[PDB]
RNA sequence: GCGGGGUGGAGCAGGGUAGCUCGUCGGGCUCAUAACCCGAAGGUCGUCGGUUCAAAUCCGGCCCCCGC
RNA sequence: CAGGGCUACACACGUGCUACAAUGGCGCAUACAAAGAGAAGCGACCUCGCGAGAGCAAGCGGACCUCAUAAAGUGCGUCGUAGUCCGGAUUGGAGUCUGCAACUCGACUCCAUGAAGUCGGAAUCGCUAGUAAUCGUGGAUCAGAAUGCCACGGUGAAUACGU
RNA sequence: CCGCAAGGUUAAAACUCAAAUGAAUUGACGGGGGCCCGCACAAGCGGUGGAGCAUGUGGUUUAAUUCGAUGCAACGCGAAG
RNA sequence: GGCCCCCUGGACGAAGACUGACGCUCAGGUGCGAAAGCGUGGGGAGCAAACAGGAUUAGAUACCCUGGUAGUCCACGCCGUA
RNA sequence: GGUAUG
């Protein structure tokens, strides 16, 4: 019933305070992503250079949620 | 004998020690500049510098981030320094460039 | 042009009689990491000989190489 | 379902076993245990084989029969400090047995081979007495396959001022 | 306003937070103090760490090297084959 | 915070005698006010910010060591805070 | 006896 997200791969270009990250996506746009709750709870660390899946919203293409780290 | 004194005057020859600034893969501009300053001093005051980068846990998987830091130091300390050693492999978790007074 | 020196990867000690520092790898210690601790591998020592009982050593050549 | 893998091997570590010898190895002779298992099982004597074993075949559901000579010991002989008459890894050849089947991947025997190892850096483990140490013995799993595990005796110490 | 100066004195607000704070209670912790115990140390005796081999694990390899156990309290552990 | 002298403020007790509410508090005001600090001039043994050298360390702009300037002392003025 | 850091 909720509106759908846009999943997209990207590389973490820098880490920011409190589990915030710059992530350059496939399309080349740099979004300020934040960690998912599930990844926070399960303690999956994210680092500069890590390849991440990012859920984006059409409401804002400068922001995302990192849902997976590969 | 006060002979000794001869050494005291001999000992007014000199001595170089190597001083070790440890960088980490993601140190920030502020602290880079602090540590960069430390090295300028070290070097200008006639000393060597074992610059070490020290990957920690998974960071060892993006060694190329590290190498860029070292390469930035080399490129800043350019007119003050020559680069005795650079590293290529990441023995242990370290990368231990040694710079010397130009 | 004139010199210095070429010594484990690193650089530096060392008339015969090759270490030391840091790499390099592994181990120990710790709940863990750095620190700390132990072990091993790395040279034949610029090269070429002469010459010395001795060749890093002595003496020269040469390769030099940068300083200049 | 068959075949393969769990047995891989530049390498790092845990727990073991066997050593480096003479307080020993080898030869010959000769003392002293405890505890346990057994029916498609334990299998004697006897015959054969260098031996692993094979054949024949009693007995025993066991304080009866069988596994089943304890070994270290003691005595005498030899070796004489050597990489050895130490060590027994590895490899070749030849076998035995279990199992439809031992190529990958068994155990054991025979002949040959005879590696590293000469008491182990930093560091680190166990133990206060029938203990540690050392010496054999048995059992469970199990067709076969222990240096592991679980039990059993033999010989049998040292040291503890102290916190 | 005061001061040569250093500064002092008088003294807000936007904003942001849902706390900040006091005393005491129970723990835990201290390179605080005091009293004890255990082969904890010390005293010993024998080992491990070196060697070869057995065995488990990591790693690496592989078509697969089945899964599980991971400081003490995984690693001759589940697996007594 | 040695001892001595000179000058000087307060407190307290004993008995009285005396004055007769003359009291209490106090915005503003005025003065005093550790140490550091400031100005001017002296002084300077010891100590010691800064600083210099020696160590330590991953680093050591520290703690530690050897030195050491302002200052600490005096006069006068300022500062007016703990 | 004193080193830091999660
Ligand atoms: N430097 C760095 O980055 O790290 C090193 C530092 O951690 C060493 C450590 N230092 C200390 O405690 C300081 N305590 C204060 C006096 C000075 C110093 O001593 C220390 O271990 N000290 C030792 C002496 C020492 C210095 N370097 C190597 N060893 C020491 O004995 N410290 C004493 C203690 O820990 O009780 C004590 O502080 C002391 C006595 N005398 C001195 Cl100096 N220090
Ligand atoms: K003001
Ligand atoms: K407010
Ligand atoms: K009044
Ligand atoms: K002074
Ligand atoms: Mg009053
Ligand atoms: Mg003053
Ligand atoms: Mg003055
Ligand atoms: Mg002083
Ligand atoms: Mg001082
Ligand atoms: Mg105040």
């Amino acid at each position: 019933a909720k509106e759908d997200n846009i999943e997209m791969q990207g590389t973490v270009l820098e880490t920011l305070p409190n589990t915030m990250f710059r992530v350059e996506l496939e399309n080349g746009h740099v979004v300020t992503a934040h960690i998912s709750g599930k990844m926070r709870k399960n303690y999956i660390r994210i680092l500069t250079g890590d390849k991440v899946t990012v859920e984006l919203t059409p409401y804002d293409l400068s922001k995302g949620r990192i849902v997976f780290r590969s | 004998e006060k002979s000794k004194s001869s050494k005291e005057q001999k000992k007014k020859q000199k001595v170089i020690q190597v001083k070790e600034i440890k960088f980490r893969p993601g140190t920030d501009e502020g602290d880079y500049q602090v540590k960069l300053r430390s090295l300028i001093r070290f070097l200008e005051e006639g000393d060597k510098a074992k610059i070490t980068l020290r990957f920690r846990g998974r960071e060892m998987a993006h060694q190329q981030i590290g190498m860029e830091v070292l390469n930035r130091v080399k490129d800043d300390l350019q007119e003050l320094a020559v680069v005795e050693s650079f590293p290529t492999k990441i023995e242990g978790r370290q990368m231990i460039m040694v710079l010397a007074p130009k």
